[PDB]
């Protein structure tokens, strides 16, 4: 399986669904800012808890 | 080489750049499907 | 098909780099939470400049 500690990055799992949520939302609404729309989309998502 | 005429630079190692670029291309080509299906 | 069709629909230019700028960090940093690691990453970006 593995090879060695010389190099180990491998595209982590779940990263696809995380970016999709943001990505798919950017097109559906087509916002003017990415930096803003990013913190606006990510923070809210998290805060959703409790 | 392949088609990298320019150069991002600024930061980020090597293998870390090639990989991260794939992740965005994948999720980008994917989210588009979520749209194609309205 | 007219105001939205470029093989991937129409990802707002620059978004590719934004998602990439963060991902490159995740791969080499590997945080406990993606959402929490992002929220701070986007806030720092804006709060850092105008």
């Amino acid at each position: 399986g593995a090879m060695g500690s010389m190099s180990h990055i491998q595209i982590p799992p779940g990263l696809t669904e995380l970016l999709q949520g943001y990505t798919v939302e950017v097109l559906r609404q087509q916002p003017p800012d990415l930096v803003e729309f990013a913190v606006e989309y990510f923070t809210r998502l998290r805060e959703a808890r409790a | 080489a392949m088609a990298d005429i320019g150069s991002a630079s600024g930061y980020v190692p090597e293998e870390i750049w090639k990989k991260a670029e794939e992740a965005v291309n994948e999720v980008k080509r994917q989210a588009m499907t979520e749209l194609q299906k309205a």
